[PDB]
């Protein structure tokens, strides 16, 4: 039942996008996709929440000492801006 | 000398820090700190405080029998 309603809460239409590559012609994809896709938010939600909130990031420090193991993993980092952001470039 | 790297052999243990612009640097100073000296205070009254006012003690006695016997006295010289 977690499954189930996780399904139904996540695997909804306008979240998902049919991609393909190749030798295809978008109106065979397009034909498909209609096919054998349409039927999904034939539904569509009412107030359900499929919000994402901003993720709080720390300056902070997790080490796990294991003298038992022969090297150190070592990973820093910064604040980055996101997927969105032209300074990614 | 001795260096980070060389001290000694640690397994397992995971330890979790802030960074100090993050956390305050007096959170509960007076709400946590008082109660906290009051309980050290506690654990060491009875070692520290009795050797003390047992030289408390001898100190105005002590300085008490000075006066008394040397100067204020002259006592009974009578005739």
């Amino acid at each position: 039942a977690d499954l189930t309603e996780y399904l139904s809460r996540h695997y909804k239409a306008p979240r998902m996008v049919l991609a393909a590559a190749g030798g295809l012609e978008h109106r065979q994809l397009l034909d498909l996709a209609q096919k054998h896709f349409s039927g999904l938010s034939g539904t569509y939600d009412e107030d359900a929440v499929p919000t994402l909130s901003p993720c709080r990031f720390t300056g902070s420090q997790i080490c796990h000492r294991e003298d038992g193991l022969p090297l150190a993993h070592v990973a820093i980092a910064v604040e980055g801006p996101g997927w969105a952001h032209p300074d990614n470039v | 000398g001795r260096q980070f790297g060389h001290l000694t052999r640690v397994r397992h243990v995971i330890t979790y820090s802030l960074s100090p612009f993050e956390q305050r640097a007096f959170p509960h100073y007076f709400s946590k700190g008082i109660p906290n000296v009051l309980r050290r205070t506690r654990a060491c009254i009875l070692r520290v405080a009795p050797p003390f006012v047992a030289f408390y003690l001898v100190y105005t006695w002590g300085t008490q029998e000075f006066e008394k016997s040397k100067r204020k006295n002259p006592a009974a010289y009578e005739n």
